[PDB]
Protein backbone atom coordinates (compact mmCIF):
# COMPACT_ATOMS: atom_id res chain seq x y z
CA UNK A 1 0.00 0.00 0.00
CA UNK A 2 0.58 3.66 -0.81
CA UNK A 3 -0.55 6.67 1.56
CA UNK A 4 -0.85 10.14 0.02
CA UNK A 5 -1.82 13.08 1.49
CA UNK A 6 -0.12 16.98 1.61
CA UNK A 7 0.38 17.40 5.83
CA UNK A 8 -2.06 14.99 7.18
CA UNK A 9 -2.61 16.36 10.89
CA UNK A 10 -6.66 15.93 10.20
CA UNK A 11 -6.46 19.60 8.68
CA UNK A 12 -6.14 18.55 4.63
CA UNK A 13 -7.48 15.39 3.22
CA UNK A 14 -5.75 12.29 2.37
CA UNK A 15 -5.94 8.96 0.63
CA UNK A 16 -5.21 5.57 2.00
CA UNK A 17 -4.66 2.94 -1.01
CA UNK A 18 -3.62 -0.19 1.09
CA UNK A 19 -3.25 -4.03 -0.18
CA UNK A 20 -4.00 -7.40 1.80
CA UNK A 21 -5.50 -11.01 1.09
CA UNK A 22 -9.16 -10.11 1.84
CA UNK A 23 -11.42 -8.84 -1.30
CA UNK A 24 -11.81 -5.63 0.40
CA UNK A 25 -8.70 -4.29 -0.39
CA UNK A 26 -8.71 -0.51 -1.55
CA UNK A 27 -10.13 1.64 1.49
CA UNK A 28 -10.22 5.72 1.25
CA UNK A 29 -11.18 7.28 4.12
CA UNK A 30 -10.11 10.63 6.27
CA UNK A 31 -7.80 9.03 8.88
CA UNK A 32 -4.77 10.72 10.70
CA UNK A 33 -3.97 7.76 12.92
CA UNK A 34 -1.81 5.63 9.61
CA UNK A 35 1.61 7.42 10.66
CA UNK A 36 4.03 4.27 10.64
CA UNK A 37 2.31 1.25 10.19
CA UNK A 38 3.60 -2.37 9.04
CA UNK B 1 -26.28 28.97 7.14
CA UNK B 2 -24.54 29.10 3.55
CA UNK B 3 -20.66 29.90 3.61
CA UNK B 4 -18.42 30.87 0.90
CA UNK B 5 -14.21 31.45 1.16
CA UNK B 6 -12.76 34.18 -0.35
CA UNK B 7 -9.72 34.34 1.14
CA UNK B 8 -6.71 32.11 -0.03
CA UNK B 9 -2.70 31.80 -0.99
CA UNK B 10 -2.74 30.32 -4.03
CA UNK B 11 -5.25 29.52 -6.97
CA UNK B 12 -7.88 26.28 -7.43
CA UNK B 13 -6.75 23.84 -9.60
CA UNK B 14 -10.61 23.00 -11.95
CA UNK B 15 -12.46 20.10 -10.14
CA UNK B 16 -10.94 20.00 -6.20
CA UNK B 17 -12.32 20.42 -3.33
CA UNK B 18 -11.40 22.56 0.51
CA UNK B 19 -13.91 21.86 3.55
CA UNK B 20 -10.55 23.14 5.89
CA UNK B 21 -10.88 26.59 7.99
CA UNK B 22 -8.09 28.24 9.88
CA UNK B 23 -7.49 32.11 10.55
CA UNK B 24 -6.02 33.64 7.61
CA UNK B 25 -2.86 36.35 7.79
CA UNK B 26 -1.39 38.65 5.21
CA UNK B 27 1.57 40.13 7.33
CA UNK B 28 4.32 38.87 8.62
CA UNK B 29 3.10 39.03 11.98
CA UNK B 30 1.60 35.23 12.27
CA UNK B 31 -2.09 34.99 14.04
CA UNK B 32 -1.25 31.78 15.75
CA UNK B 33 -4.98 30.85 16.06
CA UNK B 34 -6.42 34.41 17.28
CA UNK B 35 -8.43 36.50 15.00
CA UNK B 36 -7.72 39.69 15.94
CA UNK B 37 -5.58 41.99 14.35
CA UNK B 38 -4.72 41.88 10.31
CA UNK B 39 -6.36 37.95 11.22
CA UNK B 40 -9.19 37.85 8.87
CA UNK B 41 -12.02 35.07 9.23
CA UNK B 42 -11.77 33.48 5.68
CA UNK B 43 -15.12 32.11 5.66
CA UNK B 44 -18.01 34.50 5.61
CA UNK B 45 -21.71 33.79 5.19
CA UNK B 46 -23.86 35.37 2.37
CA UNK B 47 -26.77 37.13 4.54
CA UNK B 48 -29.45 35.87 2.22
CA UNK B 49 -32.96 38.24 2.61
Amino acid sequence: GWIFGTTLDSKTQSLLIVNNATNVVIKVCEFQFCNDPF
Amino acid sequence: NYLYRLFRKSKLKPFERDISTEIYQAGNKPCNGVAGPNCYSPLQSYGFR
